[PDB]
């Protein structure tokens, strides 16, 4: 379960201790806060926080409108998905991976895709002015 | 001296809200100064350090910001367009695309001729004291701070003895307590896809003669999609607005008029007619400067001292109703009549609108011309309502494009 | 023809009919007599569960209460989290659908993933089919 630490050993990263709740925390870029939960099931949920969605008007529906079809698209590996937080108005990108097929060099191809897929959806969340 | 200059803020500048820093010389977005990506653990000695890292370039950027400003331009037009990011900048609030659009976008208007932003700015600082529009703002910012009105209005001469400004407080004490109760709580939404659609109509009809555009059609722009239009992306000139800068019990908050939120309370605040106990020559002079501050935004937005607007059910005169009604029928029935019609009582011609709005479509025929025409079709009542308002409001026409009555 | 005998021992293993990829790509099948749950093997070695079902109103308020559905339905998934409720390209109907790599996958995680397709489905189906109840 603590299996991660070959993981940042081998990237130069920080340590992820998970406690009180295992959850473990990563700042990207000063900006993102990364996610590494430890489901039930036996799988490796990564999420990250990574905007706000405006909280009326028609950018929230063209926001809503990108959100919901972003889904049909294979975003990224883990089933990873775009959604909305119970605030309305967060931006949540999230998968998980089961553990079992998770060693360390696999955790870095899917880790770098969360980092670069969060920053794409950042920036098109933010590009909605058109 | 590696201080960024003001092309390179012009440069970032965008209708965007992502957070630059100024550092070694450039002005840009903190992930790009780096090739890779950076990385660091959470917990609460770093969450600390990292909010007290943040707090110091925040404030380091706005007086770099600032320093360029004062380099390129004179200090009394320098200062007037970074008044606008000083109060929120000074708190570590983060300086941001947006914010550098609409402070360059300000300092290109203030260049030319500042007295008109002066003005509007003083105007607005005077507002902000107002304990009504601060509970206006409370009603659309909920969160930010519940209950400021509410337990405002367990108070008397023993809590707030003062005739500096507590005086002016008091006096305003009903007004706040009819301003906390009316509306949604929030308001809405209230948008049906047309009303971003109707909001282009009172663009036009802002630019019609003796109409302003200086404050009507930023607030209009906000209103309509999501943000206003920038100097940098009378007349419309930069479309920035001052600050909302508001301190009271519950904290300091910076509210800008490209927030649909602060438009919002901005337009229920100026609402209501003049309050005569503020307005009085006894009363207070800070509840004079408040309540005569008020009357100018409304004023601006053509709502005379006597118009009266409340957000009701979807109060007003008998004449109001029907003529509100008739702005509707309008509205709902072509895309091109509402601009005409309020043309035609901008001229005192609403008798004629009938007329004066029909579409004339020739139809094949003989001996002559006939026609097929579409009109209004405004009964007598309708006509008679919209002549008795005068000059409508563009705060009467902005309350009907937001559905409030 | 790579999930093909993992489909054939599924299918034997939960007494349902033979799944055969036409030309080793997708197949269908008939849920319940309710709705059809494709099997799609895509080129990248994964099997893909997709349901499409039900439909958004074309505009207004109705239509942006799906949206607001649709942006809350997956944040913190529940079970596998091997699923994702998405907006078909039509603008209109609403896709179930999750993909996993063929070697994550053996007989009995299978079936476990096609239970819960198919409970989630019902489950938003109805959920879609009643906005405004």
């Amino acid at each position: 379960q603590p299996l991660l630490d070959e993981f940042c050993r081998l990237n130069e990263l920080p340590p992820l201790i998970l406690e009180d709740g295992n959850r473990c925390q990563l700042l990207v870029d000063d900006r993102f806060v990364l996610y590494f939960t430890a489901t039930e099931d036996d799988a490796l949920m990564l999420s990250v926080a990574f905007g706000g969605l405006e909280k009326s008007g028609e950018l929230r529906v063209r926001g809503l409108e990108l959100l919901a079809r972003a889904n049909y698209q294979r975003v990224g590996s883990g089933n990873l998905a775009l959604s909305l937080a119970p605030n309305g108005r967060q931006l949540v990108l999230a998968g998980r991976q089961p553990t079992e097929h998770l060693n360390s060099a696999n955790l870095t191809v899917w880790f770098h895709e969360i980092i670069e897929q969060t920053e794409l959806w950042q920036a098109r969340f933010a590009m909605l002015d058109q | 001296s590696p201080v960024p200059d003001l092309e390179q803020f012009r440069a970032i500048a965008a209708q965007k809200d992502d957070r630059v820093i100024s550092k070694r010389g450039e002005v840009k977005e903190p992930s790009t100064f780096h090739k890779g990506h950076k990385f660091a653990s959470v917990s609460e000695g770093v969450l600390r350090k990292k909010y007290t890292k943040f707090f110091q370039e925040n404030i380091k950027t706005h007086l770099d910001l600032k320093q360029a400003l004062l380099k390129e331009e004179k200090p009394e037009t320098a200062l007037l367009a970074y008044s606008l990011v000083s109060p929120s900048g000074y708190r570590g609030e983060p300086l941001t695309e947006r914010k550098i659009l609409e402070v360059v976008s300000l300092l290109d208007e203030v260049k030319v001729e500042g007295d008109t932003y002066q003005q509007l700015k003083n105007t607005f600082d005077s507002i902000s004291k107002d304990p009504r529009m601060q509970v206006s703002l409370e009603n659309q910012y909920p969160g930010k701070m519940d209950g400021f009105g509410a337990q405002l209005l367990e108070m008397g001469k023993e809590k707030l003895k003062g005739s500096g400004v507590n005086a002016a407080i008091n006096l305003a004490l009903p007004g706040v307590g009819l301003l906390v109760a009316t509306g949604r709580e929030l308001h809405k939404a209230s948008v049906n896809g047309d009303a971003e659609a109707y909001h282009h109509q009172l663009e036009q009809i802002s630019q019609l003669p003796g109409r302003d555009q200086r404050l009507s059609m930023p607030m209009q722009q906000t209103l309509a999609i999501g943000h206003a239009m920038l100097s940098a992306e009378q007349g419309p000139m930069s479309g920035v607005l001052p600050r909302l800068e508001i301190s009271n019990v519950k904290g300091d908050f910076t509210f800008s008029m490209q927030e649909p939120a602060a438009v919002r309370a901005l337009m229920a605040y100026l609402g209501p007619k003049e309050d005569t106990s503020m307005s009085s020559p006894q009363a207070p002079k800070e509840a004079q400067e408040m309540e005569a501050a008020r009357l100018t935004l409304k004023q601006m937005l053509g709502s005379s001292p006597n118009e009266h607007l409340v957000p009701d059910v979807d109060m007003p005169s008998q004449t109001e109703s029907t003529a509100n009604g008739a702005f509707k029928k309008l509205l709902s029935e072509d895309w091109d009549w509402l601009m005409p019609a309020v043309r035609a009582m901008d001229k005192g011609e609403a008798n004629k609108i009938n007329e004066k709005l029909t579409y004339k479509l020739p139809l094949d025929a003989a001996n002559g011309r006939v026609y097929l025409d579409k009109s209004p079709n405004l009964s007598g009542a309708q006509l008679d309502a919209l002549d008795k308002l005068g000059s409508p409001s563009q705060l009467r026409l902005m309350y009907l494009a937001e559905g409030w009555i």
